[PDB]
């Protein structure tokens, strides 16, 4: 198919790569554990 | 450089009587999911994960033969 | 031409003699994954409302993705350490979840319909479960091919085409998402396509030319269940692949 | 804000990150491949044009 | 090109038997529907969103197939 | 080149073993979920034999997909 | 270092200004007219291949 | 001749008018009269 | 090939799809106006150590071009106001005093030797004072085109082959530079070409092949003198067209 | 097309007349040269004329380069 | 097609005479410079910018000619 | 291509003449230092250099018409 061929493989490749090693740093040091402290924090009240 | 183009339509035709293999395969695994959950009305969380996991892994080989129609089709 | 809607433009530009920086430049499809970053950003950053404990109706639906990621990768790997590689169970989701509901918005754009990103992204998940598997496991690695007690003269017959299905997992796994992204947006623009041509001929076919519509409507409504249902698939199919890579069977 | 955690993100992602490099390096020489093909050797957006030479233009 | 354009005609009929799939598909997915029904009346209103979610998963099956024979009949 | 254009068709006819392997999956995961509904204590001992007999499936569907290949670039 | 004195440099050169700017206007008209020539149609750097349009070839 | 009838045409004159107006700036308000202070200043001292 | 040396290439790029911005972008004569701009605030910045007053020995330089430059605006336009037009006078002097000096050095770039740059900036400097010269004096700016006291019945003649020198005027103050520039270093390149291949014969050339290149080095002895002379005669004849634009004979 | 490489001749031909032109100039400096050094205080009373007798001779000099270039672009 | 570029390097070569009034004209320019500082020697420094504005603003009459011949040969 | 090689030789011979120039350049030049010199022989080391730059800017129009004859013997 014409359109999936071009020659920006490396372009596609190259911020697929880094939008994935951005979201995967990202997403692990800061955005689950904030959910992760509002799970640790809502228990910590429950017990009290 | 017709006849090229020719059997190029006509093998991306050939190449999507493949799907019929994969509706009823959807058919058959929500069939045996109603029939299961039916006959059981506590399966269904753990019969669910199960259900889609055979659906979207099996349609994916009907899925092969329409790529096989586009790689015909527009490659 | 009701392929067009996957054409790639350069907008920002850059270029050099000395080396080749035509790699790195703003694209269409960088564009979208810009976007994509800043929504994933968006829905955790300012969804807080200012570090509240009670969680506003907004951060309900990323609990929700949450929990349901983790319920489905403790059900898979489940072992002694199956949280160490959540972060990559999650990030895998996300980017196909945000990436199929951006594509849906009409005049948009699929990033999770270019098939050299996507079974690239399917091959490296593949090597990375191969040479994970070789390092924690030495040579009994292969032990993975052969399924159970079987009788041993259809053994290496079991071995060939065991391998063959082992490496067919490394563009199965991408060709699925592409293919029914792919065949969901180009099933839309077509149907849209001979629906116009419907409506451009004598006046009574506008009149009743709502049936048409309301095929597309129900085409449309169907294809954000194929989008989130590929999302889904995609993060179990790799937990089952990290489930055999790193325990053997 | 945000509070940076930081967690194991190397000592348990390596072999991912390794085939990252290495279907990186195999799509560069497979897109260095492509772009001299038939087809694509008259497109003028690829990068030959802007470094030096032009127009084999014999096929 | 009167070869490749009848060859096209060829093509989107071909393209025609991959809705088999789908009509024995969606018959099977209701089937499956009636006889848990009446095996369990009470577990009408958690059993049938997901017949009418097999019915749309086949049906878009069948869809895959109608287009490509609309490929081949105008585009 | 008569042979350029009928490998097409021969890409074309080699797919349709598909139909098999879609069908087979279904059947797999079918008595698989009859199995789970009808004994629940069965998942954990079962369920390697359906992914076992899935990949079976898919390579023995997958044989026409490499033949399809083999003819549309070798 | 260097103290900046006001010199006054726009009531005293105004018409260098404008028939520089008028110049410019000439030689971008004069540019685009000499970019489409039968020489000049196919040089891969022109920037008409960067905004869309792509080989008339037809000498 | 072939080597000074390119499409730099504009790319020449751009930055040639770009460092005319900044050399008649430049040497206008800073250079020049930095000279001429040294020329006021020994005339200054010389006077007395 | 001897006229290789004037190639424009093309090194930090920049492009786009939206605006033709390749106008401006990072080139070899781009490269070498930023050269000529630093080595001209080279002359005066570093230059002055400390702002001393004494003035040490590299400021003697920027001293003498000054006062020649000044000395020589002042037996020209001479007038009531002649200091107003004397920033033009000097930056127009530098830049060519620096871009043929700089032209000179082995493996760099003349930037004089574009006719499409100066015949531009001649033009410019023409029509500058054409408008000033409109602005200053009215109607009667027509009256520079009458010699002096001439009988009439020949005055007509003498008005349009007056004009006819009045407008060759607009190309022949840059293609005067551009001609010395470029012939010189075309003659520079020619005669190293032939004596490279005088050289490469039998190795009784080697032997007394000393003369042509000490003719070689008379010919860069020229080169600098043909260089200056030029970016003197450029500021003498467009101090003496000042003069005819502003004050009528 | 004998014309177009012809007119090639014609502006080739046609560039002698700047012979003239640069004789002209040259005498005219000269004389303008050798009248300040007989009588110093003659300058500004006579350059004028050696400016215009100069710009009469190169008109009459840029008749020739005027035909040379419709001889050459028309 | 080769009388096209064989016209064009013969006007290319007659387009180099004219060089000739302008290598006689920096001649009698300079040779009026020398009788005239020779015959008063305090003049140098009021005839010199005459000198070198009569040297350059002839020989623009030779590089006029000059640059036919270049036009010629390179255009 | 025996005819532009043949037209390049012409074009080399007419490229000769413009030399003339110089040669009666440098002469007058010269002509002149001697009949400066002759009329007051203490302004020799003021008038002389002026000769040689008299000398120099004359055999560069000698030379730019060489140079043209360079190029159509070769390049």
């Amino acid at each position: 198919m014409p359109q999936l061929v071009p020659f920006y493989f490396m372009n596609q490749l190259t911020y697929g790569f880094l939008l994935m090693i951005t979201l995967l740093i990202l997403f692990s040091q800061f955005f689950l554990p904030m959910i992760l402290r509002l799970y640790v924090s809502r228990l910590f009240i429950s017990k009290l | 450089m017709q006849l090229v183009l020719a059997a190029k339509y006509i093998g991306a035709g050939i190449s999507t009587i493949g799907l019929l293999g994969a509706g009823i395969g959807i058919a058959i695994v929500f069939a045996a999911l109603i029939n299961g959950v039916s006959r059981n009305p506590s399966i269904k969380d753990t019969v669910f994960p199960m259900a889609i996991l055979g659906f979207a892994l099996s349609e994916a080989t009907g899925l092969f033969c329409l790529m096989v129609s586009f790689l015909l089709l527009f490659g | 031409s009701p392929l067009d809607q996957f054409e790639i433009r350069t907008l920002f530009g850059l270029q050099s003699s000395f080396i080749d920086l035509s790699c790195l430049n703003l694209t269409t499809f960088s564009l979208y994954t810009i976007i994509v970053l800043l929504v994933i950003t968006s829905l955790y950053t300012l969804t807080n409302n200012n570090n509240k404990i009670i969680g506003s109706r907004w951060l309900i639906s990323q609990e929700a993705i949450y929990d349901t990621i983790m319920n489905m990768t403790k059900g898979q790997i489940g072992g002694k350490n199956w949280g160490l590689y959540f972060p990559m169970i999650f990030t895998l989701f996300m980017f196909i979840f945000i990436a199929n509901l951006i594509s849906m918005i009409p005049y948009s754009f699929a990033l999770s319909a270019h098939l050299v990103f996507i079974i690239s992204l399917s091959i490296v998940i593949w090597l990375g479960n191969t040479i994970l598997g070789l390092y924690k496991h030495g040579w009994v690695f292969f032990s993975l091919f052969v399924p159970a007690g079987t009788p041993l003269p259809l053994v290496p017959l079991l071995v060939i085409i065991e391998t063959l299905s082992y490496f067919a997992r490394a563009i199965s796994l991408g060709l699925r998402l592409g293919s029914n992204i792919l065949a969901g947006h180009l099933l839309m623009v077509i149907l849209a396509g001979l629906t116009f041509n419907f409506m451009l001929i004598n006046l009574f076919t506008l009149v009743f030319g709502f049936v048409p519509l309301a095929m597309i409507l129900a085409i449309m409504m169907l294809e954000f269940a194929i989008g989130i249902i590929q999302g889904y698939v995609w993060a179990i199919l790799t937990a089952s692949y990290l489930k055999d890579a790193v325990y053997l069977h | 804000m945000l509070k940076r955690f930081p967690t194991p993100i190397l000592k348990v992602y390596w072999p991912f990150f390794v085939a990252g490099a290495a279907v990186y390096y195999g799509m560069s020489k497979a897109a260095d491949l492509s772009s001299n093909t038939k087809e694509f050797i008259n497109d003028p957006r690829n990068p030959r044009f802007a470094k030096g030479g032009k127009f084999v233009e014999v096929d």
